[PDB]
RNA sequence: GAACAGCCUCUAGUUGAUAGAAUAAUGUAGAUAAGGGAAGUCGGCAAAAUAGAUCCGUAACUUCGGGAUAAGGAUUGGCU
RNA sequence: UCUUAAGGUAGCCAAAUGCCUCGUCAUCUAAUUAGUGACGCGCAUGAAUGGAUUAACGAGAUUCCCACUGUCCCUAUCUAC
RNA sequence: CAGUCAAGCGUUCAUAGCGACAUUGCUUUUUGAUUCUUCGAUGUCGGCUCUUCCUAUCAUACCGAAGCAGAAUUCGGUAAGCGUUGGAUUGUUCACCCACUAAUAGGGAACGUGAGCUGGGUUUAGACCGUCGUGAGACAGGUUAGUUUUACCCUACUGAUGAAUGUUACCGCAAUAGUAAUUGAACUUAGUACGAGAGGAACAGUUCAUUCGGAUAAUUGGUUUUUGCGGCUGUCUGAUCAGGCAUUGCCGCGAAGCUACCAUCCGCUGGAUUAUGGCUGAACGCCUCUAAGUCAGAAUCCAUGCUAGAACGCGGUGAUUUC
């Protein structure tokens, strides 16, 4: 990330520790994304790197196209399903955790996103909002 | 051999010992530095923490993604009925520190403030400051002499004040007595101020102005004897641990052949004296004013007290301060509001705050209504209201 | 600020209170509290829950409207 | 209720186990938990999930007897 | 042709038997001293000191997958004693 | 692990960075040698947990040097203040990969840590194999199964009382002890300096993270013996009611209390210095940051604040017993 992510992100209630399998919300041929690491994670003894909305993670494809399977690719979390608080005091959560495959620059591999996309993720990643359907 | 993996130490060694504070009322360990040019002013006030509530305000931060957008914020309400000045103290500086040379009291002292000096008040002859009052009642028979002593000496002057526990809705009837340092002008000017304010009651707005960054000094909530897991936040031992898991496994090496002070141990948690700084005053509300919880956006005749009253506390029929965030101490507890010890800008201290909405829904559950008017508007007529 | 309505119970939702839920079809359900949120997740019908605004409207209760 | 287990009750028997007060830590026994779901660990240890009955459906392999309750689905009250 | 008679056949194998060794190749994983399938000059496999295989069975040892979860991230709370 | 010398390497040029042939040392963290203590027993491997210490500094602060144009690097100084992770395989220490990271530095503390745990390994007794042995049996060869005891004493540590300082009450002072914050990214500077291009910064400012800490319960989530309200099964009270029992019968909601980077709030600014760069200036008519003197200056130190209050440190103040 860095020059790819647009602006900074308010801290979001972490919901996606390493080992979590989220849905793949794009049309790249992957069915799920398994989280192996998170970019920008801190170091603490016996603490899992966890992800949240708009976080860029390192992921593998456990179910999907064999061309995408068995390799490490960046992904961006677009739905969280773990309730988090906005600065306007509202607690909100999606029905599932979901992300999209992307390159390190943040450019998506797919060309469309199913389901809603979080506002924080859309703000951070303009291309995700570019290809998204509904931005909540 | 070394620690296999590095991790930060659990706890803060500067908040030791984690013992019970010497009293309920936390004292100001240090007052703001004195400047003679500024007018004579109180540097502290005493309030009673009533509870917390919610406010909504338009944030003004030029560069945040929430610039010019509504933000919801927790606030603490401190009921602050005006405190009575009774007496003053002068401190002469010595090569061993500040030493009080004399304390001059007021002519008449309130019944609550003498209840402070008593323990078995009802089975007492109430002989307290009677001979001092006899020493009083003249121009300067024995009082102008003590004041002149404080003027000739005593580079530091502090005024003795007490709270109006009777105004505050608790059951105590025993006022809290404290000192507040006068931090302006000359020592003579401070003594003049104290004399003028003898038996006079000072309101919170005179000392604290809105959008101030103040400190709260209070004794935190007590939680009794606590284990190390919660008292220090140490890692829990695995499930299959004989003889207990909420413990610290290795409490020391073989050498030195002692347990160190820095190893976490079980004991009292909470009821510690704390001084937490940089709390923003969101509102200084007047007691003699309906529509206390009314702002320029809401404009409803409602008071700060929630529906059914503050939980465990009651109402705010006196003056109050609404400060941003949380403060040390629990509800019903005496807290000390102290002026900041430094001039902080931060671009965040300087932020002028306009409240757009103050929550007054019931805190005794999930209250849906701000006022009984709104509750009746929603629910129409009930069977009990014939 | 503005006051939202409960998508289940039809109750006024002041700022901070309750939760927001985004369904798979990107439909927004705002709940005043965990009671209505849980009753919603339980696939319960507001028109059949007696104290609900929808129930009173269906049963012609509170005809003051 | 399939059932001399499981739960409750009649006959009969007992009401025996040092007590009172309070409700700190740490324990023993029993539980629950957002989001994740074995990342913990020597190792899923421990726990959770499954579970009765009816109907449907049931693979590889096989010593043709099994595997098999394979796997995997649906239903279950009360009243007339 | 020699040593004391013969000279490891069919099979099987880094096997509960392989030291070098975490063998080499493939597969399984993001990553595997693990697992499986192959290979075989096999220190030191091998034929009732039984070899190979095998449905069913197993509170036997091991690997993976689904389900499930406080094992864990990271702890919190409740009850009895 | 660190020095000294300097044949050479480095387009030339010993010493930017290296450096052979030699030679001087330090250390006791990853080996021996010895056999001084312990065989009327000091519980052994590893991990987990937690504290502290060293510095031979990986990162961060500030600097000096370069074969330093910028960027990135490399070599050093003061520096241990602050951090130094998540995982696949293995009982492993070690190892080796996948990643993240500012970085994934090295060590000690009876090869720290078993009345702290665990018990995977080793290393009792059962059993299998291979080789060896006629055999019983052997095998730092492999494999599987294999009881982890006691604290109530003293001290230490953590918290909690307390006799006597004429009595009692209130308000304080402050010796000493502790101390805490940390790191990164984005925007902007700026596609600018620099550079032939490719590339490509750095201070001031802003918004937020990371790690840590102290609180708090407005909100959200969690907990339910509120056995609060409702529902449900079996049975029992002769029967729609109202209840008992089912070791809290079960299910939904469930206030309050407690509580979560699963929630929110808050976490200060002055001085003296180190390295280093300087000023004036001798020694040594010149020169020279040093010799006398002196300016700035590091995450250092000491203060400011913060925690405790010396129960044999103290002050002020109120009242002090009518047959």
């Amino acid at each position: 990330s860095g020059n790819g992510a647009q602006g900074t992100k308010f801290r979001i209630s972490l919901g996606l520790p390493v080992g979590a399998i989220m849905n793949c919300a794009d049309n790249s041929g992957a069915r799920n994304l398994y989280i192996i690491a998170v970019k920008g994670s801190g170091s603490r003894l016996n603490r899992l790197p966890a992800a949240s909305l708009g976080d860029m993670v390192m992921a593998t494809v456990k179910k999907g196209k064999p061309e995408l399977r068995k390799k490490v690719m960046p992904a961006i979390v677009v739905r969280q399903a773990k309730s988090w608080r906005r600065r306007d005091g509202v607690f909100l959560y999606f029905e599932d955790n979901a992300g999209v495959i992307a390159n390190p620059k943040g450019e998506m591999k797919g060309s469309a996103i199913t389901g809603p996309v979080g506002k924080e993720c859309a703000d951070l990643w303009p291309r995700v909002a570019s290809n998204s359907g509904v931005v909540v | 051999s070394h620690r296999k993996y590095e991790a930060p130490r659990h706890g803060h060694l500067g908040f030791l010992p984690r013992k019970r504070a010497a009293s309920i009322r936390a004292r100001v360990k240090a007052f703001p530095k004195d400047d003679r040019s500024k007018p004579v002013a109180l540097t502290s006030f005493l309030g009673y923490k009533a509870g917390m509530t919610t406010i909504v305000r338009d944030l003004d931060r030029p560069g945040s993604k929430f610039h010019k957008r509504e933000v919801v914020e927790a606030v603490t309400v401190v009921d602050t009925p005006p405190v009575v000045v009774v007496g003053v103290v002068g401190y002469v500086e010595t090569p061993r520190g500040l030493r009080s040379l004399t304390t001059v009291w007021a002519e008449h002292l309130s019944d609550e403030v003498k209840r402070r000096f008593y323990k078995n008040w009802y089975k007492s002859k109430k002989k307290a400051f009677t001979k001092y009052s006899a020493k009083y009642a003249q121009d300067g028979a024995g009082i102008e002499r003590e004041l002149a002593r404080i003027k000739k000496y005593a580079s530091v002057v502090r005024v003795l004040v007490h709270t109006q526990i009777r105004k505050t809705p608790l059951a105590q009837k025993k006022a809290h007595l404290a000192e507040i340092q006068l931090n302006g002008g000359s020592i003579s000017e401070k003594v003049d101020w104290a004399r003028e304010h003898f038996e006079k009651t000072v309101a919170v707005d005179s000392v604290f102005e809105q959008n101030e960054m103040i400190d709260a000094i209070a004794v935190t909530k007590g939680h009794g004897f606590e284990g190390v897991t919660h008292r220090w936040g140490t890692k829990k031992l695995p499930r299959k641990t004989h003889r207990g898991l909420r413990k610290v496994a290795c409490i020391g090496a073989w050498h030195p052949a002692h347990v160190m002070w820095s190893v976490a141990r079980a004991g009292q948690r909470g009821y510690h004296s704390r001084t937490s700084i940089n709390h923003k005053i969101y509102r200084v509300g007047k007691g003699d004013d309906e529509a206390n919880g009314a702002t320029s956006f809401d404009r409803t005749k409602k008071t700060i007290t929630p529906m059914g009253g503050f939980v465990h506390y009651g109402e705010i029929k006196n003056d109050f301060i609404m400060v941003k965030g949380c403060i040390p101490g629990n509800r019903k507890r005496i807290v000390t509001l102290r002026k900041s010890l430094y001039t902080n800008t931060s671009r965040k201290a300087l932020e002028e705050v306009s409240l757009k909405w103050i929550d007054t829904a019931s805190k005794f559950g999930k209250g849906r209504f701000q006022t009984p008017a709104e509750k009746h508007a929603f629910m129409g007529t009930l069977k009990k209201d014939l | 600020m503005k006051v939202e309505i409960d998508s289940f119970s039809g109750a006024k939702i002041y700022p901070g209170r309750g939760t927001l839920f985004v369904r798979g079809d990107s439909k927004i359900f705002r709940f005043q509290n965990s009671k209505s949120a849980s009753l919603f997740k339980q696939r319960k019908n507001p028109r059949r829950i007696a104290w609900t605004v929808l129930f009173r409207k269906h049963h012609k209760k509170g005809i003051t409207e």
